[PDB]
RNA sequence: CGAAGAACCUUACCUGGUCUUGACAUCCACGGAAGUUUUCAGAGAUGAGAAUGUGCCUUCGGGAACCGUGAGACAGGUGC
RNA sequence: GGUCCGGCCGGGAACUCAAAGGAGACUGCCAGUGAUAAACUGGAGGAAGGUGGGGAUGACGUCAAGUCAUCAUGGCCCUUACGACCAGGGCUACACACGUGCUACAAUGGCGCAUACAAAGAGAAGCGACCUCGCGAGAGCAAGCGGACCUCAUAAAGUGCGUCGUAGUCCGGAUUGGAGUCUGCAACUCGACUCCAUGAAGUCGGAAUCGCUAGUAAUCGUGGAUCAGAAUGCCACGGUG
């Protein structure tokens, strides 16, 4: 909520869709810098996540606008 | 992080009013949430490394940045020799 | 003709004057039961000067610079002394006697480290 | 601990020029804020007179005659095990312990207002009823009959 | 009400000045104030010069450090241009900005 | 103002029966009071409609309680999912405020136990 | 706790990128005016381009303010 | 002495305020005490009294206790290394404690409008009023201020009239519906706080860790720096008591 008087991004992952926006049928994107937030432009694709223990798939199906790249992200085995 | 940055500070430190404290002062202020104009405050941003205010400093009389004093001027383990030749005056017997 | 004092208690900062006949209380532009309204203290003000029949005799004016009422009630004990205390030399004995001339000054030798009384040696019967 | 200095002096109440309406007061306290609590017992005093029509402020006494004791229990395990031996209180005390037993049983009393539970239970303390004068009772039960022990 | 705030590092240095201004410039008008003062720090001083690491040889000194008000109501020059051709006074310090 | 919506006032007077309605903002009822306006003491009955119907055409856009405890909740929509903001946290049923509040849950989403 | 700010943070450590005179700093050797500004890459360190610029003495010697590349000596840390 | 009711500006030095240099209380004479010693009470005389108090200097000796994380440095240290450059991340889980530190159990209470009085401290990597914008955190203009001038507190109780009736509530902010921003690459599975809607425990719980003797814990509040900066720490003097 922080995101304090309106939208941001990260500034190299949108740079980097390029091409993989380009028929998006394509094998995915992947990101490190979780903090991630997204145009819905990326609308059709897969872009997946350092979690950062492994690296997790999320899927930009048919609604995405409302929330940082996190929050599907398993960090640590949560008890 | 001993010295590491100095350099890149020194690089920049003189005209962050060449990159916006007074490159600003007609363009910019047509730019605020107070006078509206939305088109122009994302070509103003790009600077990145030199954007005022931000700062590195330097701790000099140490070597190495074991903190900084904003209020004294000197390192966070320098204190003890101000007592000993003039450099805080208030540093009496401690009121603990 | 006037007599003087000022005084410093909990945490005022009061002046009193004594003046020429008529024998009343006024503070600044206003009244004693104005400024201590229910404030329990109050008689003891016009007390020492009500045995010397102020009545036809003195007029008592007073100001104040950060009113503090529960404390003020012995900076003017202090002043309204000062006053009386050229008026006439006879009286410091009622003063004294009354505990009219008395001003907060003591602690009773208490802690600094941690014990309670701390000035006291220590004593015996032959140790 | 050689020197005299062992009690305050306090000065006397703003009507009746009595130091005893003044600790009767300066005992209920327990919180601090004095010159309220002093106008609340002021209205004690009138609350008791609503009763009689008179100076009901003689009959304080008249109440206080069954809260005062003659003795008190302080450490005292000189005998191998817990050997009591009150010792009176000195003349000076007997009315001050009364005020202390007046103040705990007002606390939780349960009368209308805190005037009130203070000037009931002066009343009940003349009828010797009073939970002030039951806790002093309770004493004389207790530790003027271990005089016959000691 | 032009404070001009006088000061030395001795009660001896200040005397010697502050009682010419409160002649001088006073000659004429304004009623010039000198004497009145600021929260004199009569402090305590440590410097270590031992010549080796051991116990004390930090001499305490006392000080004076002494500030005064000259004050006067009005710029008036024929009576005010003779403080200011005190200029060769380079023993004392005065703070006119206001 | 025919003011719809589940509960009524019960007798109680104005003061708290306007209070008591089951989603009419609280710290702004001192002043509406007067707007309309009516008297203290008089225990919502004696309206007769017509008394607030004074101030009909505001409450028509106002979230008086059947509104706020169901219709608000659609609100969200274009807010509501992965992206940028304000996001997916509230769809997913959570506990949405407090220190680490995604543990919280427990209750809310199925776990209950620790 | 020491941390009076264990998500740029005075880095423990998980990782990768890099180095082992490193980052800072001298003694001779051969040389140079110092910098303003913008475009594109890169996670950062760092990589590929484009414009504008050229000070003070002054024996035009020697150099300063001040940036290089080659040497041979050669740098460090709460380790208790 | 004039008021156009603001110490406003005329006008003079009681005295606070400010304070520089300083300066005065001693068994000092009186009642009793005993060895006309001893010193202990009450007092004349006071701003304190028998160190007057509150700060303070903390000698050898200090526990073979530290500051072995700036010590100042002898003996010895890792050096493909304990040397130095850089963007990421995750510290906080939870079944368990266990206590420090919090509160919240309604009248010696609060709740609503109205009335009476202080200040410790901070300030140009500043602090900032009036005054413009207000559901407000939060936007903005802009007089000012360098140490009684600018601003933060309009300390809490208290007083006077209204208002519940002993009531799981009107108070409980434990917390979760939605609604907002000051900062930032950066706070989200990590906050810090603003508007409404809320309503977890609630009801006076024993066993036994030591808080606190006097101007001393309840009781009644404020600041400060570390620092691109949110400690609930402590640290210091005030007072209803």
């Amino acid at each position: 909520r922080s995101l304090k008087k309106g939208p941001f991004i990260d500034l190299h992952l949108l740079k980097k869709v390029e091409k993989a926006v380009e028929s998006g049928d394509k094998k995915p994107l992947r990101t490190w810098s979780r903090r991630s937030t997204i145009f819905p432009n990326m609308i059709g694709l897969t872009i997946a996540v350092h979690n950062g223990r492994q690296h997790v798939p999320v899927f930009v199906t048919d609604e995405m606008v409302g929330h940082k790249l996190g929050e599907f992200a398993p960090t640590r085995t949560y008890r | 992080a001993k010295q590491s940055m100095k350099a890149r500070e020194v690089k920049r430190v003189a005209l962050a009013d060449k990159y916006f404290a007074k490159r600003a002062e007609l363009k910019a202020i047509i730019s605020d949430v107070n006078d509206r104009w939305n088109a122009v405050l994302k070509l103003q941003t790009l600077p990145r490394d030199s954007s005022p205010s931000r700062q590195r400093n330097r701790c000099r009389q140490t070597g190495r940045p074991h903190g900084f004093l904003r209020k004294f001027g000197l390192s966070r383990i320098k204190v003890r020799e101000a007592a000993m030749r003039g450099e805080i005056p208030g540093l009496k017997k401690a009121s603990w | 003709n006037q007599y003087y004092g000022t005084g410093r208690r909990k945490s005022s900062a009061a002046r009193v004057f004594i003046k020429p006949g008529n024998g009343k209380i006024v503070i600044n532009q206003r009244s004693l039961e104005q400024y201590f309204g229910r404030e329990t203290a109050r008689m003891v003000v016009r007390q020492p000067l009500e045995l010397v029949d102020m009545v036809e005799k003195l007029d008592l004016y007073i100001t104040v610079k950060g009113g503090g009422i529960s404390g003020q009630a012995g900076a003017i004990r202090h002043g309204i002394t000062r006053a009386l205390m050229e008026y006439d030399e006879s009286l410091r004995s009622e003063l004294r006697k009354a505990g009219f001339v008395t001003r907060d000054a003591r602690q009773v030798e208490r802690k600094k480290v941690g014990l309670r009384k701390a000035r006291r040696r220590p004593q015996f019967s032959k140790r | 601990r050689r020197r005299v200095i062992g009690q305050r002096k306090i000065l006397p109440d703003p009507k009746f020029g009595s130091e005893l309406l003044a600790k009767f007061v300066n005992i209920l306290m327990v919180d601090g804020k004095k010159s309220t609590a002093e106008s609340i017992v002021y209205s004690a005093l009138e609350t008791l007179a609503q009763r009689s029509g008179k100076s009901e402020l003689e009959a304080f006494e008249v109440a206080l005659e069954n809260v005062r004791p003659t003795v008190e229990v302080k450490s005292r395990r000189v005998g191998g095990s817990t050997y009591q031996v009150p010792v009176e209180v000195r003349p000076v005390r007997r009315n001050a312990l009364a005020m202390r037993w007046i103040v705990e049983a007002a606390r939780k009393r349960g009368d209308k207002s805190m005037a009130l539970r203070l000037a009931n239970e002066l009343s009940d303390a003349a009828e010797n009823k009073g939970t002030a004068v039951k806790k002093r009772e309770d004493v004389h039960r207790m530790a003027e009959a271990n005089k016959a022990f000691a | 009400r032009i404070r001009i705030r006088l000061k030395a590092f001795d009660h001896r240095l200040i005397d010697q000045a502050t009682a010419e201004i409160v002649e001088t410039a006073k000659r004429t008008g304004a009623q010039v104030r000198g004497p009145i003062p600021l929260p004199t720090r009569k402090e305590r001083f440590t410097v270590l010069i031992s010549p080796h690491v051991n116990k004390d040889a930090r001499d305490q000194y006392e000080i004076r450090t002494h500030l005064r008000l000259v004050d006067i109501v009005e710029p008036t020059e024929k009576t005010v241009d003779a403080l200011m051709r005190l200029d060769l006074a380079a023993g004392v310090d005065v703070q006119i900005s206001l | 103002a025919r003011i719809a919506g589940i509960n009524i006032p019960d007798h109680k007077h104005a003061v708290i029966a306007l209070t008591s309605i089951y989603g009419v903002g609280k710290t702004r009822s001192k002043a509406i009071l007067a707007a309309a306006g009516i008297a203290e003491d008089v225990k919502i009955s004696e309206l007769s409609e017509g008394q607030i119907d004074t101030l009909r055409d505001e409450v028509a856009k106002f979230v008086v309680e059947g509104d706020l405890r169901r219709e608000i909740s659609m609100s969200i929509k274009r807010l509501m999912d992965l992206g940028c903001y304000r996001g997916l946290r509230h769809r997913r049923g959570l506990p949405v405020r407090g220190q680490r509040t995604k543990t919280n849950a427990r209750t809310r989403k199925g776990p209950r136990k620790p």
